[PDB]
This record gives structure tokens, sequence and C-alpha cells, in this order.
RNA sequence: AUGGUUUGGCACCUCGAUGUCGGCUCGUCGCAUCCUGGGGCUGGAGCAGGUCCCAAGGGUUGGGCUGUUCGCCCAUUAAAGCGGCACGCGAGCUGGGUUUAGAACGUCGUGAGACAGUUCGGUCUCUAUCCGCCGCGCGCGUCAGAAGCUUGAGGAAACCUGUCCCUAGUACGAGAGGACCGGGACGGACGAACCUCUGGUAUACCAGUUGUCCCACCAGGGGCACGGCUGGAUAGCCACGUUCGGACAGGAUAACCGCUGAAAGCAUCUAAGCGGGAAACCUCUUCCAAGACCAGGCUUCUCACCCUCUAGGAGGGAUAAGGCCCCCCGCAGACCACGGGAUUGAUAGACCAGACCUGGAAGCCUAGUAAUAGGUGCAGGGAACUGGCACUAACCGGCCGAAAACUUAC
């Protein structure tokens, strides 16, 4: 999606890519994760586009997802439940909730979770 | 929807033959030589095409008298009376800038068969 | 560069007065029945029970 | 775009092979010379039997450039090499034969003899 | 006298004239303008006409602006601006409620476009003032872009108000003069102005008749 | 006779420290003016000069040699001005020279050593307190609280110039040569705005490919090796790109040209007067600007409800118009601010479609012993741009915020 306007998240572009991949993997595996607010803000489009790939479930899309997720159990869950679950929803798969700041460095924490309403 | 499209379409020019980089075309360009009209044909290889709609431009490169010549034309330019596509080239790139360093035998292009 | 002179009390206090903290704005919320103050930034989180409230 | 200390191949048959630009005539502190500009140049390489000699200060006009040059009708022209033709004070070539194509800009600058002698004008 | 209109910068495109030359033209949405207030010498001390432009929902206007528009007699508009005329005979042809559109201009007319320049942020002297930086080699130590000398040797011992140094750049009202109107698209209310006008796409611009070439 | 721009003289100034020349970067001022501008006489026929007045608005090039200032030279140019400001500018830069310690040559001294004689090499430290300057906010004020649009005292920016074509090969001139004035086009340097074109960049784009490890394996991919290296690369920023600018006009003037005429019966551009007269001056162009304390003007909106001490004023509370904070954001941005949206919503993301970039995806089939090639197929993949779409987030929300009175005139 849209690249970050400012400097990268983890201090380098490769670290940022690995960070986004790991965060997306954790979000798909658990269903909700807690992280600093900018991290979730950057994670939203990445996870939503991965879910969009998972929605139209074909071998091509499976390879497209696997070239970013790298975790096979999470890929199987994504293409078995998460994919079909959002079949009739057009966008807005995730939501961001702002929570209390961190104690060590006063970083703004936020919780990003998949929607389960319908 | 490309907001300036309604302005663009009025000056857009039809009848442009379809072509791709690598094709060999001859461009019939009208010129002015002491206030009289004549058409000078420029025959060469289409090495690039930068899509912009009305501002779409294509480049044709020819080897003339041992000196390489490149000419860039707007596709919808009224100064171009007619474009004729002679042969279809087989290329793997959208821009043939590597042809600027090749001469003669090495600078030939495969023909689409 | 080094300071050429010792700063007087007036200038020191006047510039020191600008180092201060602003009071965050609090709005009420109803969780588990009892009413308590929570910043409006955390209103939704408090309503979903994501904020530890002592 | 040709400037000071730039080298140009010679596109005529005066015996010179390569010249070095000294000044770009046509205004004080002028910077670049495109197709059709007159420059002051010194001959760096010359044919052993040619009439010109190395180090001769001459007057030449640029006829080819590598940097593409915009035209009035929105089209561009780009050559492969920078080339110049040695001329006299009356804007005629000191040679009798021109090698390689030239630009249309030599017509609006009243270089009729060079245009006529050129093998082709683009 | 000097005509004018409020418009919006839509973008820039390319057109070919009747000599087949290329003409880079900026598209200006010179939309419908409504006269809201008339400035007169007998009341305000100067002669000017006030124009309104843009569309906004009626629930977005505050009570004072809505009251002013209602007193004028027209629906509120997003943008309001004044055109300074020269005398009362110049303002005699404008009355409140009259609608101004793009066809007040004609092909080949010369116009002056006023807009807010793009923002460049806190810009250094190399960018803000065209300073030539110091050498990038030959031992120069951390002075590749700094301005260098400021004053000199005591005497005034001060810095001479108006010294050019780094600071905020852009975001200032700018007027470009003697722009030629290539075409007036009446049905879209669109002006094709040859050249570049200040501001970003979608910004507010004021198109006025040229003061030098008109 | 001026000047302290040159070498001088004095030593009042600092040895419990004032960087010593050139160069770079950045200036500001004077006119004793290099060009452009206005005139006079010409030992000025015209051209072109000579010379002298007025004139400081702008401009006043790039290189070779030398550490150089200076200077000579090479190309140009309208011209390549002279000077002041610690011979401006090292808490801005350089260390080439000078000016430590090493070493050598010539000369001097028996010797240690020495030479405003020569040559090679030789640490340039600092987090900005105050004034100053460039930008940005907070607070209060402008006699109720606010909101739109502005007038402008005052200030800043800009001010350059060339060639060619008609008038005209005329005037003048033995001929050669050679115009005044007025119109038009194209340029050089500089400045601003902008990204349609060209070009640069491109750390979440597309494709190729090397070494290696991993996804059990083939296939297909992934991590690392400067984004591993290459070929392209939309948006944004930008110039090498595009467009535009220096004006026109008026007033008062300088040198000067004058009209009308005294003192001084004539004369006299003058002591009364009245006129022309320049890139200088005031307007004119662009921009800032009511903290302009004379704190402005035209409008519009709310235009009210309590409690307390003692009723003199004051204090406190709650409000209206409106603003801010929290939230979604920006091509606005260090922070702040500014601008837009906030369910009565297209502000951002996602989704769908298009534009554009890349260049023909995976799987399957076919041909080939294989490398590989063809079909399915303008395929697949994808960021900025455009249009739809409330699916996600802009929230069942907090803080501020409206009137002593009197005099005179009508």
């Amino acid at each position: 999606p849209k690249p970050t306007k400012g400097p990268r998240l983890g201090g380098s572009s490769s670290h940022q890519s690995a960070l986004l991949a790991n965060l997306a993997t954790s979000l798909f595996e658990h269903g909700r994760i807690k992280t600093t607010e900018p991290k979730a803000r950057a994670l939203r489009p990445y996870a939503e586009k991965l879910i969009t790939h998972a929605k139209k479930g074909a071998l091509h899309n499976r390879r497209e997802v696997m070239k970013k997720i790298r975790d096979k159990d999470v890929v199987h869950t994504l293409f078995a439940e998460i994919g079909p679950f959002y079949a009739d929803r057009n966008g807005g798969y995730t939501r961001i909730i702002k929570v209390e700041n961190r104690k060590g460095d006063n970083a703004p924490m936020a919780v990003i979770e998949l929607v389960r309403e319908k | 929807m490309n907001t300036l499209d309604f302005v663009d379409q009025a000056s857009l020019r039809d009848d442009i033959p379809t072509f791709s980089p690598g094709d060999t075309v001859n461009v019939h360009v009208k010129v002015i030589e002491g206030s009289k009209e004549r058409i000078q044909v420029f025959k060469g290889v289409v090495i690039r095409r930068q899509g912009g709609g009305i501002s779409e431009t294509f480049t044709v490169r020819k080897e003339s008298y041992g000196v390489g010549v490149e000419r860039t034309f707007p596709v919808h330019s009224p100064n171009i009376d007619h474009i004729d596509v002679l042969t279809r080239g087989d290329v793997r790139r959208a821009k043939l800038y590597y042809l600027r360093e090749l001469r003669g035998k090495k600078a030939k292009i495969k023909e689409k068969r | 560069a080094v300071p050429k002179r010792r700063m007087s009390r007036a200038n020191t206090r006047s510039r020191r007065a600008q180092w201060k903290a602003e009071a965050p704005g609090l709005v009420t919320v109803s969780v588990a029945g009892q009413q308590r103050k929570v910043p409006r930034r955390l209103l939704k989180a408090a309503r979903l029970g994501l904020v530890d409230l002592d | 775009m040709i400037q000071q200390e730039s080298r140009l191949k010679v596109a005529d048959n005066t015996g010179a092979k390569e010249i070095l630009c000294i000044r770009v005539l046509g205004g004080s502190s002028r910077r670049y010379a495109g197709i059709g500009d007159v420059i002051v140049a010194t001959v760096k390489d010359a044919i052993p039997g040619g009439n010109v000699k190395r180090g001769d200060v001459v007057k030449a006009v640029v006829v080819r450039t590598v940097k593409e040059r915009r035209r009035a009708d929105g089209s561009y022209i780009k050559f492969d090499e920078n080339a110049a033709v040695i001329i006299k004070n009356d804007n005629d070539p000191r040679g009798t034969r021109i090698f390689g194509p030239v630009g249309r800009e030599l017509r609006e600058k009243k270089f009729m003899k060079i245009v006529s002698l050129a093998p082709e004008v683009l | 006298a000097r005509k004018g209109i409020l418009g919006t910068k839509l973008g820039m495109t390319q057109v070919f004239d009747e000599n087949n030359k290329v003409v880079p033209v900026t598209v200006v949405k010179a939309g419908p303008n409504v006269v809201t207030r008339i400035r007169t010498t007998e009341r305000d001390g100067y002669s000017a006409v006030q124009l309104a432009y843009g569309e906004i929902s009626p629930r977005k206007v505050i009570k004072p602006v809505a009251g002013q528009f209602a007193a004028a007699g027209v629906n509120p508009r997003r943008h309001v601006a004044e055109l300074r005329l020269d005398d009362e005979a110049a303002v005699a042809e404008y009355e409140v409620g009259q609608e101004l559109t793009a066809e007040i201009f004609s092909d080949g007319a010369y116009v002056d476009v006023t807009g807010t320049s793009k923002g460049k942020g806190f810009a250094g002297t190399m960018k803000r003032h065209g300073f030539r930086g110091q050498g990038a080699a030959h031992g120069a130590q951390a002075v590749h872009r700094r301005p260098g000398s400021i004053g000199g040797c005591a005497t005034p011992g001060r810095v001479f108000k108006g010294t050019r140094m780094s600071g905020r750049m852009g975001n200032d009202r700018v007027t470009t003069q003697n722009l030629k109107v290539h075409k007036v698209d009446a049905e879209n209310g669109v002006l094709l102005i040859k050249g570049a006008i200040p501001g970003r796409n979608g910004g507010l611009v004021v198109v006025r008749s040229a003061i030098k070439r008109g």
C-alpha cells in the first residue's frame, strides 16, 4: 500500500518489512494484538490486503500470501476460516482501539483486532 | 476518471495505428521549408512510449549516415499527418534504451512471427 | 559558546515558568456500574473493557 | 549542451578531427550552446595532410548534440554525438563537404550553405 | 474596467494551436460567482465588488456569516473575496445577486491570476534564497551548505535588518501577470490559461484582467 | 587645500591572548561613473571619437601562469569601475604563503648556531547566556462577547542589456562610409511560479540474474549479501524543463535648452514669474502591514440567568453567538500554527472500476533428449492520480466564552 511518508518503523526498511510480516502473522494467529499506535496504523492496510488476497482463494493468491506470511499454519487458517468468514464483507476487516499508554516510555499503545460482528 | 479527461477528449486524435515499442514505423512529418509544405518521412524503430493520454509520446530511433538519431513525437500531434507500421518487433522490455550502444548486426530486432 | 554572565532571578524564573504540564481532559464513563473519569481518547477502550481502571 | 573545455567531433573535411570549445558567443556569461550556436574553438586533433593545424583558433557552429532539444511543435530531436562545422566570419563552411545529419535549427539561424551541403537535414 | 472572477485550479494539460505548436495550458474552473456586497466611497470609502464562490451545506455556516448572506439575499458560499475597482462608474454595472460566469473573458485576453503558493516548509538558504554553497571537497569542514559570512568586523556590529537567511518558505499570495487565455470553455465554465498559476490543484485562485497588457 | 585608500612618525589601547595574507560564502555604503540614461563645445561634415557637466536604478564574464594581492596573457562582453567598512567577513570554511620543533643547499661564525636567502614535510578547539538577524507560537490589550470582508499610515521586493528587419543606403559626405526619431521579432544573464513536455531522484512497484540457506522434495517462492547487482519506473521534490517579469503613464526635478523683463531707459533663461528636461526622486507593478496605543472601517450574530459579602463595588457560578481540547486527515507542518471532515459524513483506510508503471503471472497443455520455446492471455502484479462505495475509524464528550458610569452638543 501507501509507503510511509517519514522514516521507517524498525529503523530500516528490511526490519520494517519483517516487523509488518510478523505483526500480521500474530494478528491472524491470535485474533487481536496490542502494539504501539503507529505500528497498528501501518499494520491495518497490510493485514487488510492479505485478507483480501485470502478472500479470493486460489493457488495464485495462496502463493501471493505465502510470499509474505512465511508461516504455513497461519496461511492454512487464513485460507480456511478467515477467508470464507469475510466473504460478503467489502473492506474494513480490522479495527483499531486506542488504549492506555506504555509505562516505560509513554508510548501510545493501541489494540488492533479483526471484526467478528457478522 | 482523470478529471481533465473532458478537456482532453476534444483535442484527442483518432485513427492512430496501434503499435508497441520495438516495431519499425515510418512517420510522415510535415515540415516548413521557406513557407512551403512537404512531408519528410522518418523511418526507424520505436524505442519507447510514455503514456499520458493526450500527452502520450513515442520515440523513434534510426541510424543515418553512421550517426544515430532519436526523435520524440507527441502521438496526437497534428504535425504528424499519418503513421504507418511496417514490421512488428519482438522485445522483452517496454523501453529499448539498450539500443543506444549497439551498432549494425547487434542492433537488429526480432520480427514477430 | 559559553554564557558570559550569570542569569538574574527574573529572567531565569520567567523562562522556567514555560516548562509545565497540561492537564488532560477527562470525561465520565459507566463501566461495571460505577461512574469514573476517563480521557475521551480512551472512551471506546473503556467501554469494551480494555483499560485497567483501579 | 556544450560549454567551455568541451570537445566536439568535426563534421566537415577541413582536416580537423576534434576541437575544444573556448567560448560560447551570443551574450556575456553565456553558458550552453545548442544546435545552431557559434562557438570559438581550438583544434586538438587534425589530419596530417589537412590544411588546418593543431592549436589553431577557429570559429565553428554546433550541428549535432546529445542532449535533446525541444522544437516549437512539441517534438524533440536527439543525436548520438556532438558535432561542429568550422566556419568563417561570413557563416560559410571552410570545408566543402559535410558528414552526417544536421538539425533543422541551422535554417532559422541563416546557415543556408551548411544546410544545402549537408547530406540530410532533420 | 478590470473584470475578475473566483475560480479553482483543476490541473494542467496540453493543447495544440492553429500553427500546430504545443501550448501548455492550466485548467481553471472559473465557476459561477455571485455578487454579495458592493463597496462604495460614500459608505466604505473605496469602490469594490464582493464575490462569493463555492458550495457548502447550509449547516456548515456559522450564524454571523449566514446572517450576512441572508441580508445580501443569496445562499451562502464557501469563499468570499473582494475585487478592488477604481471608481463608482466601474461599480455601477454590478448589483447584488448578479451571477458572474466564465464567458466574461474572451479568447486571447490577458489575465492576472492570484493564488497561495505551495508550501515548502522550513527551507535553508540554498533553497530559500539561491545561495551558492561552499566547496564539497578540498578540506571544507561541515560547511557544504551553510551560508557562511553574516556581517563583518564590528562597526555596526549588528546584522542589518533584512538579512537573507533560512526560514519558512512558500504559502504566500502570488500574482502571475500577462497570462494569455487560450480558450474559454463556456459550457464547462473552464478557462484554458497558457502557463502556470500558483497553488496546488483544487486551490482558490482569482482571475483578473491584466493591468499592464489590458 | 580634502582624505586617512600607500609607505611613515608617536606609542594612548590590549603580552593573567585583538588570527597574521590571499581564496570561498555573504554583504552594506560613497561617487572621484566602466556600460546603459540626459546634455555642452567640438581643433564634430556623417560614422566614430576627444573633452567636460548631471546622473549611483541595475549590471560589471570564464580561463592559463603565480600562494598570491598585484601583474601579464587567451577568448569574449554594453561594460569587464575606483574605494570605505579590524587593508569586512576563520565561536563561517581553507592552511597554499608567513610564523615552532625534522632535514638539505649557498653565505656568515673556530664552535654552539644564524640569514625581513632558497627547498620538502608540519594537530585551525567550543553543547549560543545577552544584544543582533531570519521564521513560528503563547498571553494580554484595542471599554460587552464573537464572526466575515477590508482601508491603508508605514515598509519591503524589482529596476540589466544585445542583435536583426522596415523606415534609409536617405541627411551629411569628392566617394567611401553613414543616419535621428519611431515601430516589430528573436536572444544573453537574473528572479518568481509551476510539473503539461524533457530530464534527475525513487529503501513497501514490476521484471532478469549471481553466491548461499530455508519453506520435507520438484515446481513456485522467501532471508542475507550497498534496495546484492542490473533494465525500467506513476506520485511527491526538483532543473537541465514550461510560462511569466523588468513595463506604460503622470508629478516635481539635475546638467541643460527656454519664454516673458527689471534693478541698470538697451541687454540679461532671473532677482518676480511661467515652461520643457534623465535608467536618479514621488507615484505607477508585486508583497507585508491597525501592538498604526490616533490600536481603524463596512456589516452580521448572541443580545441573558442566578448566588454570595453588603448593597459601594467586588467575587463566584451557569449560559448564548463562538472557540478550543479529544478523534479522522492534508501537497500544511520541527513543535506550535494553518486548512478540511466529524454519521445531517466521502476526511483517511479498505473494496470495486479506471488512468499509469512493469512487461506476458501461477497452473495446465503442446514441441524439444535438454537448456528452453508457443497457447490458454495486453496476462499477472502494483504506491501516491481520478470516480464510486459507510465495510473500518471519526465516539451515548469535556473546557472556556457576553456590558461601571458620567459630562456636553444635538
